[PDB]
């Protein structure tokens, strides 16, 4: 209430929408370090010259 | 969705309503969610999968 007042009203509903889009965008990584990420690092580490 | 929807009820496939149904449902992934029955035909299939 105290921050808004500083912009125009068509900027707001703009701003709502582009951060909603990030919301929801189909992005497949965070599936991917979740499940599949560990397994790999898993099956790689004993080959490590380190 | 609106072509989809008003295309579907014409063809002589028994499992049209599922489709219908199901375009709606993927479309709506992340913004709202339902049950379905397994891990393998989840909410983010696609429609034509049914």
């Amino acid at each position: 209430q105290r921050y808004q007042p500083g912009w125009t009203q068509s900027l707001v509903s703009s701003m709502r929408g582009t951060l909603d889009k990030l919301k929801l965008i189909k992005s497949m990584t965070p599936m991917y370090l979740q499940q599949l990420a560990p397994v790999e690092l898993a099956v790689i580490a004993p080959m490590l010259p380190f | 969705f609106f072509i989809l929807a008003l295309a579907l009820p014409l063809t002589t496939d028994p499992c049209a309503p599922v489709k219908a149904f199901m375009t709606l449902a993927n479309m709506m992934v992340g913004f709202e969610t339902i049950p379905m029955d397994n891990q393998i035909y989840t909410q983010s299939r696609r429609a034509s999968a049914f």
